[PDB]
């Protein structure tokens, strides 16, 4: 198993297994049965259990891939594997694209930027007006919709990343290079 | 010249949610406080009042580019906060700035924060 994960992901069967002592470590902070629930998640990001997220609700929705409610360490590797530094930079740019479409309805909406951009404000403790916020959004949403149809698309994401790659820099931990050592 | 710009979806990837270096961590004892504001007054005036209050609190500071390095001057270890502050402009007429710890302690972080903030109370913006 650890030699299956080594095998689909770029981890090495060393780093699958050190993997493994992490999850341990996130998986029975609360509830002790080998896999991570919300609240165990929310601790870990936040120190916090009952601190409640966009953005960490994203992580974990995109993480739980059999749509279980819970990572188990299969998804957790395969998950992280996409943020290795040797992963294709394109699975990096699906997995933000992903992320972002809030409610999956294929596409990047407007009003789904305009949701994480006021979510953004909230977590920061930022008090801005409607206007502004309209200001904010409209200048990126406008430049990111290339074909001016009103939606981002996969396709018109990837330019635009491809016109500012620091937009996908959270999709890099540049030290899963150095897990063994941890 | 001004700060660098940060369109809404750059905006978004400062969110603790969307980076995950957090479950890396070995020791964590404590809760991150937000350290960022925003301020409508020009860029080089927000850069000289952070210099000057920064200053009387007792750290050496280097800017370039609307980001500056702060170097506590503390002879106490506890006290020898490293800090970088960067400007970014979010709007036309609004400018973010985020505070960051390069290292030190986080309560004595958060202590410097709180009362970096209580000396800028007129920059801060709503
Ligand atoms: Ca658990
Ligand atoms: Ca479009």
């Amino acid at each position: 198993d650890p030699e299956l994960l080594a095998s689909v992901t770029p981890f090495t069967v060393e780093e699958v297994e050190a993997l493994y002592e992490l999850f341990k470590k996130l998986s029975s902070s609360i509830i002790d049965d080998g896999l991570i629930h919300k609240e165990e998640f929310q601790l870990a990001l936040f120190r916090n259990r009952n601190r409640r997220n966009l953005f960490a609700d994203r992580i974990f929705d995109v993480f739980d891939v059999k749509r279980n409610g819970v990572i188990e360490f299969g998804e957790f590797v395969r998950s992280l594997g996409v943020f290795h530094p040797s992963a294709p930079v394109h699975e990096k740019v699906k997995f933000a694209f992903k992320l972002y479409d809030l409610r999956q309805t294929g596409f990047i909406e407007r009003e789904e930027l305009k949701e994480m951009v006021v979510a953004l404000l909230h977590e920061s403790e930022l008090v801005l007006s409607e206007d502004m916020i309209e200001v904010m959004v409209d200048k990126a949403f406008v430049q990111a919709d290339r074909k001016n149809d009103g939606k981002i698309d996969i396709d018109e994401w990837k330019d635009f990343v491809s016109l500012n790659p620091s937009l996908i820099k959270n999709m890099t931990l540049p030290y899963l290079k150095d897990i063994n050592r941890t | 010249e001004g700060p660098l710009m940060m369109n809404a979806f750059e905006m978004i990837t400062l969110s603790q949610g969307l980076n995950l270096s957090a479950l890396f961590d070995r020791r964590q004892d404590f809760v991150k406080r937000q350290t960022r504001f925003v301020s409508r007054r020009e860029p080089s005036e927000i850069i000289a009042n952070i210099e000057a209050v920064a200053n009387s609190m007792g750290f050496k500071s280097h800017t370039r580019n609307f980001k500056t390095r702060l170097e506590g001057l503390s002879s106490i270890k506890a006290g020898q906060l490293a800090v970088v502050i960067e400007i970014y402009e979010v709007a036309p007429s609004l400018f973010m700035v985020d505070v960051r710890k390069a290292a030190g302690e986080t309560l004595e972080y958060h202590k410097f924060y709180k009362k970096l903030c209580s000396k800028l109370e007129n920059i801060i913006w709503r």
